[PDB]
């Protein structure tokens, strides 16, 4: 592969260089796409984050105020 | 570096290096071409706002205070290009350089291979050593009694003279000697 | 972190060589399209440093947040942790947005 | 490989070239002896800008010491052709 | 090998912002005696690029693509 | 073990019985012939050390020393001829007895079974030194350094000499191993106090010790090659040996007398590190680092515990491998520009690769790379020091930082940058100099390759 | 978070000490409590080698999913059930602890607050 | 402004002593006068090096005790072990918590 | 007009924020006409030995010499014994040794009491 100045002009492409980076570019967002789709708690949690407000005082064992 | 310096600098000279000075900081700071243009065109215009001032005295302190002004709006990370003196490849290919006198210690078997370079070299040398005190000659009548009172040296002016004192400038090693 | 970085370097020392030795972001031009392919490394490779997810950096750097995020720890030090990982998101897009976006300022002998 | 093996050609074609794009100097009175002074009428702000240009053009800065006895474009060139070591 | 710089009259600062930037200088009586030495980084191919948003998203559709393709595979090869 | 001493004193004669161009070629031969010989005093014992008769005796710290000796003879031998080519007949002989002479009364110091006779050959070392400094020195301060040499270490030895017959009036007995069996504790009074003094200041002077060490810089310099590669390699050395032998007679009122030398050393170490990066002269710079080293090995020998005499025996061999070589590559230069400026002559990797090379070697040699017996000596120091006291990593680790700087600060001074462009006569290194390059550096790595040979008695 | 800016903030006695927790009995505000239960035996955990923090009350299904990690060795993406089951006990055992720092939370408030109003009470 | 005379005619004389010299520095055709098997790289350089280092190892570091050390391998409920042949029970019955 | 920069020790002062530089005099003029010729002479003597094609050798250097002369043997001569150099010599030459000596005496002193009443935790101390 022979490439030779321009001199104030865009310089020369191979479309061998175009193809693999558009190809890499492709695989990379495929995979962020696929994993989403298949691991998405790794992002969004699993678990729900529970609301200690809404525990009852019977189940935490808590006597009402008198004793 | 290769003009022989002056006693001092005249005003016009301090006036054109600020100028110069001032216009690679302001694109130091434009990075971007356009903006660049306009604002040079823009530091032209004021600087030859006062381009007829007849008085010294006013010119100097202009002077003065353009320079304070540029120390305090420099940028401090100026572009540099990569061969001058503060650049990232300064003296990168210095290592590479190696004067010519070292073919001198060359074993005879080293300087079997190339035998034309070294006939060319030997006839060099031999033109060096004719011009010698020709060249000597030329740089005692030239000069004034009490001494030279500036670093620039005189051409050579007769039939056959080469410049005095040129094997040191003419043999240099190479800028990408490797 | 050995791989994306050991890659940036590499991409960087690309356009290093293809500019005639010249190293200073603000003589960078567009090379979005004039260098495809080490344009997409850097990209990948600013993505997998900021930690977009499912990415090298992702399975490293996101643990590392949370758990910092979920210990008793010092505040001061929690604070500066994210300061810092917001500021490696800013440099990055600086070295994308100086490099490879806008019109030419490299010398005309391309 | 690396940059071409620039000639003398070469410099006096990119600096008349740089030199036929400066607006205030005219592309046909314009010769390779011209005196910047004299035949083109410039001050020394133009020729300041000129040397900018000239170093812009080729990747590399002359210092101001050398940059003001440049006066046309052959010195220039000449000055181009010693620097970087070129003598075809 | 053996290519000559293209001709200089070829360069002109319309539709650039060399244009913008010489109508601003006008309007103050002044004038820019370089943009065409500047043309060149707007003329060609350098004409248009594209935002950092698009830079981001290069190989955006042949990856969405893939994965649409691949997704819609798998929804109907648990038929089986 | 007289079949190491006879051959030497066989040297004599022969030298002095060559033909006009041939007396290197035998020293040489020779020389080797005896190093190999006295190879065989490795082969040490576990419990006592090699009673060879009533008067000589070889242990575990003294063999490593007298194999350097016997070995350096030679590269001394090959150093010398460049310098002397113009000398006559006569005066090159007689160089080479002073060395022959020199080698000698090392060797019999080494193994001496009595103090008074390891005193009279420790003594007897001065004369040949002496002599080869003021007579082939180069520049006129020799003389000066020549009495700087003298009366600087007679000062110090006179009084031990009075001490050591005091001693054998008192116990019957000089020999070592009836002194070390017959062993008693000193008592706190300044009778014993004076006693210590005069026991433990001569091999101080000998060191040196630092605020006693103005006689070495002189002497370094002004002496020509083969005197500083004996002076730095072995000379130093007698009175780290004598002091490690006499301590054995010091205990208990050591503990309390070592602490003026000990803050001296350590202080002292600490200011010749910072000397030597303020140093114009490329001689200079050496000297003051050996001047640090040695002031590593008296703490080392002061502390008195196991760790600390390996970590000196250690230091004591692989400083003098690494002096000899540093000023060896110094006198390389110097013979080339006839000047000791190191500033004069820059960029010499350019110019000589290999001999870069070798500078590169013995500079690394002497910051105590890993795993070079430099840094095995200097680290068992270190780790006594501190068991010592943990505030003396302080001291110890600025000095590692210092010498650093300044060794490598040498390195670039001379071999990187660009070249000096008025200096036209570097013609390319000999055969010779790069020979004995190797031979001084290639004995270190191997060394390093079987460290328990230089460990000394307490391995 | 809430709760570093309600202590920091707000009162120090009503909010909790993490450091010092609980500072009640065990059995202050419950009748009865049965005492948590533990499947893997000391000796499977040391043979298992698991760790000296990852020994805690969730060790058996961490046990299960390492057994089943290694079974499946060249397939790194079947021990998806094991997983899942150890991040479940992880989770019920945070829970846990939430549910004991506002146990300490609540009964500190309520303490304080009922010891104030019975000194109100007996100062009039 | 500019270059004197002086300075002109010499900088000419220079610059054409310099051209000279460095045109003289071209080497002519014949200048470099010289005097006078596939998976081969597999075999001395893995091969014979991995022979070397398993005889050493197996021969000679192992004839003396402590010199290699493992790690125990990890024992799980319900594993059976190659040398005695004993079985590991079960895990008292999980509450299935499903 | 803008804030002004003021020069230290190791960040100096520039050439074109010099007042001596922009109010110039005869004088002065004639004074830089004399270092350019002092300047002048001194290179032409050495570029007169540079390019000599029979020199072979070194350049001596009158400066370097004198400079490492005065650097190394003109000390002493020129040595008096004031109070300021009385003063900094002992200092410099005996605070550090006293120093150090409390500090490392201080710290052996501590050491041996805590080993005498038996608390230092000395196990597994072999090497020493
Ligand atoms: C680790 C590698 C293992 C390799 C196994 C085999 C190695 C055999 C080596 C034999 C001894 C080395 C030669 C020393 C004399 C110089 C010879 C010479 O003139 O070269 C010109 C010759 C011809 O080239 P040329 O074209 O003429 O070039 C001349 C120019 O000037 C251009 O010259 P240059 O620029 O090429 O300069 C020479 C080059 C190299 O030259 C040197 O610097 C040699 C000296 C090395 C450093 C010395 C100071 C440190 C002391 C350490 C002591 C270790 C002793 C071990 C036993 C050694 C016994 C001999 O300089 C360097 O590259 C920098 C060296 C940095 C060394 C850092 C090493 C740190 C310790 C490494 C670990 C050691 C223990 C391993 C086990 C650890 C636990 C697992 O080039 C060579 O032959 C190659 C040089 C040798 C490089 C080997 C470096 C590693 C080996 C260290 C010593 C041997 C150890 C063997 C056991 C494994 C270790
Ligand atoms: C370049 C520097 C070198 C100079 C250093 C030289 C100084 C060496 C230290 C002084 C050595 C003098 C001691 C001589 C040998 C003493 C042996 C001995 O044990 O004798 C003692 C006696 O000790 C003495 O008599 C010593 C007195 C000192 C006299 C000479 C003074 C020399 C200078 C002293 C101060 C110097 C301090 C060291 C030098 C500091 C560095 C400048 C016991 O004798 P008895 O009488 O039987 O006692 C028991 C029954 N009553
Ligand atoms: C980017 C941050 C830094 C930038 C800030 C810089 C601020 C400085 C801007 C203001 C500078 C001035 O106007 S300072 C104005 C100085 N005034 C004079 O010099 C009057 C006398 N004029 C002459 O001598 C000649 O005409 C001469 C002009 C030399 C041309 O010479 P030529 O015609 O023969 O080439």
């Amino acid at each position: 592969v022979h490439i030779e100045p321009r001199y104030r002009q865009f310089p020369q492409l191979t479309r061998s260089q175009l193809i693999q980076a558009e190809f890499f570019s492709a695989t990379m967002w495929f995979w962020i796409l696929w994993r989403f789709w298949h691991d998405s708690d790794a992002v969004l949690g699993h678990f729900p984050y529970p609301d200690p407000s809404q525990w009852t005082d019977e189940e935490l064992g808590i006597l009402p105020d008198d004793e | 570096a290769f003009s022989a310096p002056a006693a001092y600098l005249t005003h016009q000279q301090k006036v054109l290096r600020l100028y110069k000075r001032a216009l690679r900081h302001l694109e130091s700071w434009c990075v971007h071409r356009d903006k660049y243009r306009y604002f040079a065109c823009l530091m032209r215009a004021r600087f030859d706002e006062h381009k007829n001032e007849k008085d010294m005295v006013k010119a100097t302190q202009l002077l003065r205070q353009a320079e304070e002004e540029f120390w305090y709006g420099q940028h401090p990370q100026p572009y540099i290009f990569p061969e001058s003196p503060g650049g990232t490849s300064y003296e990168r290919y210095e290592c590479y350089k190696v004067p010519e006198w070292c073919l001198d210690d060359w074993h005879p078997s080293e300087k079997a291979m190339y035998p034309d370079y070294f006939a060319k070299r030997e006839q060099w040398k031999r033109l060096r050593r004719e011009s010698w005190e020709r060249e000597v000659k030329q740089l005692q009548e030239e000069t004034p009694p009490g001494g030279p009172r500036t670093e620039a040296l005189p051409p050579a002016r007769k039939e056959g003279d080469l410049p005095p004192l040129w094997w040191h400038i003419v043999t240099r090693p190479r800028e990408r000697p490797m | 972190h050995a791989f994306f970085k050991a890659m940036l370097f590499m991409c960087s020392g690309s356009i290093i060589h293809s500019l005639n030795d010249e190293q200073d972001i603000r003589k960078m031009g567009g090379l979005y399209k004039a260098m495809p392919f080490t344009t997409t490394a850097l990209i990948i490779g600013s993505l997998a440093l900021t930690g977009m997810p499912y990415l090298t950096g992702f399975y490293s750097k996101d643990l590392i947040i949370e758990a910092v995020n979920m210990s008793y720890t010092n505040a001061w030090a929690l604070l500066m942790t994210l300061i810092a990982t917001s500021l490696t998101a800013a440099y990055s897009t600086r070295i994308i947005f100086f490099a490879f976006l806008g019109k030419p300022r490299f010398p005309p002998l391309v | 490989s690396d940059a071409p093996p620039l000639t003398l050609e070469a410099i006096k074609d990119r600096v008349l070239y740089v030199l036929k794009l400066y607006d205030k100097i005219d592309p046909e009175k314009l010769s390779v002896n011209s005196h910047f002074m004299k035949d083109l009428g410039l001050d020394s702000l133009d020729q300041v800008e000129i040397i900018m240009a000239m170093e812009d053009e080729f990747g590399f800065e002359i210092p101001d010491i050398d940059a003001e006895k440049l006066m046309c474009p052959q010195e220039i060139v000449d000055y181009i052709a010693d620097k970087k070591d070129v003598y075809e | 090998s053996k290519m000559e710089l293209p001709d200089y009259k070829q360069w002109k600062i319309e539709g650039t912002p060399l244009e913008t930037v010489q109508e601003k200088l006008a309007a103050r009586g002044l004038r820019d005696p370089w943009g065409r030495n500047e043309a060149w980084r707007y003329s060609g191919g350098f004409a248009n690029n594209v935002s950092f948003v698009g830079a981001l998203l290069k190989g955006f559709k042949w990856g969405f693509a893939a994965f649409v393709v691949a997704v819609g595979a798998e929804y109907y090869l648990e038929s089986q | 073990m007289l079949k190491i001493i006879i051959p030497t004193t066989m040297l004599l004669p022969m030298t002095w019985m060559s033909k006009h161009n041939m007396i290197w070629i035998n020293a040489t031969v020779h020389s080797l012939l005896i190093s190999l010989i006295s190879l065989s005093l490795l082969n040490q014992l576990g419990e006592n050390s090699l009673n060879f008769s009533l008067t000589f005796f070889s242990d575990s710290l003294s063999a490593p020393l007298l194999v350097l000796t016997t070995w350096l003879l030679p590269l001394m031998l090959m150093a010398s001829q460049s310098h002397l080519s113009k000398e006559t007949t006569t005066r090159k002989k007689l160089y080479i007895t002073m060395l022959i002479l020199l080698q000698l009364f090392l060797i019999m110091t080494f193994t001496a079974t009595e103090l008074i006779l390891f005193y009279i050959l420790f003594e007897a070392t001065l004369v040949p030194t002496l002599i080869i400094i003021t007579r082939w020195g180069n520049q006129t301060e020799r003389l000066n350094a020549g009495l700087y040499f003298l009366f600087y270490t007679l000062a110090g030895s006179l009084p031990l000499l009075v001490a050591l017959v005091y001693i054998q009036n008192t116990t019957g007995s000089l020999n070592f191993l009836i002194i070390h069996y017959w062993s008693h504790p000193l008592s706190n009074s300044w009778s014993n106090i004076f006693m210590w003094l005069a026991c433990i200041m001569a091999f101080m002077v000998k060191m040196p010790l630092y605020g006693l060490h103005l006689w070495l810089p002189k002497a370094h310099v002004e002496a020509p090659i083969a005197g500083s590669m004996v002076l730095a390699a072995v000379l130093l050395k007698l009175g780290g040996y004598g002091m490690m032998r006499i301590t054995t007679i010091l205990n208990p009122l050591t503990n309390y007398m070592a602490y003026p030398f000990l803050m001296l050393s350590m202080w002292g170490m600490i200011m010749t590190s910072s000397i030597c990066l303020r140093q114009t002269d490329l001689k200079s710079l050496i000297a003051y680092s050996s001047v640090s080293h040695m002031a590593l090995v008296i703490v080392a020998i002061m502390i008195q515990t196991p760790w600390s005499f390996m970590g000196a025996t250690a230091l004591m061999i692989a400083h003098g491998l690494t002096s000899s070589m540093l000023f060896c590559l110094a006198n390389t230069n110097y013979e080339r520009v006839h000047s000791r400026t190191m500033i004069l002559a820059r960029g010499l990797q350019t110019l000589l690769p290999l001999m870069a090379t070798w500078w590169l070697v013995a500079s690394l040699t002497n910051l105590a790379l890993p795993p070079s017996i430099n840094l095995i000596g200097e680290l068992f120091i270190i780790t006594a020091s501190f068991s010592w006291s943990n505030i003396t990593i302080i001291l110890m680790g600025m000095n590692m930082m210092i010498t650093a700087l300044y060794s490598l600060y040498m390195l670039i001074t001379t071999q990187r940058g660009k070249y000096t462009h008025h200096i036209n006569n570097i013609k390319p290194s000999f055969t010779r100099e790069n020979a004995l390059m190797a031979l001084h550096i290639l004995p270190l790595l191997l060394l390093t390759l079987n460290p328990k040979m230089i460990l000394g008695p307490l391995y | 978070g809430a709760h570093l800016a309600r202590r920091y903030l707000g009162d120090a006695s009503k909010e909790p000490d993490p450091l010092r927790m609980p500072t009640f009995p065990p059995d202050y505000g419950f009748p009865e409590r049965k005492e948590r239960e533990m499947v893997a035996t000391q000796q499977e955990m040391n043979d298992a080698q698991l760790m000296l923090q990852q020994r805690d009350y969730c060790a058996h299904y961490l046990i299960q999913l390492l057994k089943c990690k290694r079974d499946s060795f060249p397939n790194f993406l079947a021990c998806k059930h094991e997983q899942h089951d150890w991040d479940y006990c992880e989770h019920l055992d945070y829970v846990k602890r939430m549910k004991e720092f506002e146990r300490e939370r609540r009964l500190l408030q309520r303490k304080k607050r009922r010891e104030q109003r019975e000194a109100e009470m007996a100062r009039g | 402004s500019g270059y004197t005379p002086d300075e002109k005619l010499r900088l000419q004389q220079l610059r054409e002593l310099r051209r000279r010299w460095l045109k003289d520095q071209e080497l002519s055709p014949r200048e470099p006068v010289l005097p006078p098997r596939h998976s081969i790289f597999a075999v001395t350089h893995v091969l014979i090096p991995v022979w070397i280092i398993h005889y050493y190892l197996k021969y000679h570091v192992t004839a003396k005790p402590y010199t290699v050390v493992e790690r125990k391998p990890r024992i799980f409920p319900g594993d059976t072990i190659l040398e005695t042949g004993e079985v590991i029970p079960l895990m008292k019955e999980f509450p299935d918590q499903h | 007009s803008f804030p002004k920069y003021k020069p230290s020790r190791l960040a100096t002062l520039p050439a074109t924020l010099d007042p001596a530089e922009y109010d110039i005099s005869p004088e002065t003029r004639k004074a830089q006409a004399e270092r350019l010729a002092i300047r002048s002479r001194l290179k032409r003597e050495y570029l007169l030995q540079y390019n000599d094609p029979n020199r072979l050798g070194v350049i001596e250097d009158p400066a370097l010499i004198r400079w490492t002369y005065a650097r190394s043997a003109n000390i002493y001569p020129n040595f008096r014994p004031t109070p300021k150099t009385s003063l900094l010599g002992a200092l410099f030459g005996i605070g550090p040794l006293f120093f150090w000596y409390y500090v490392f005496k201080t710290d052996r002193d501590k050491k041996e009491k805590l080993i005498q009443e038996g608390k230092l935790d000395q196990t597994f101390n072999i090497s020493y």
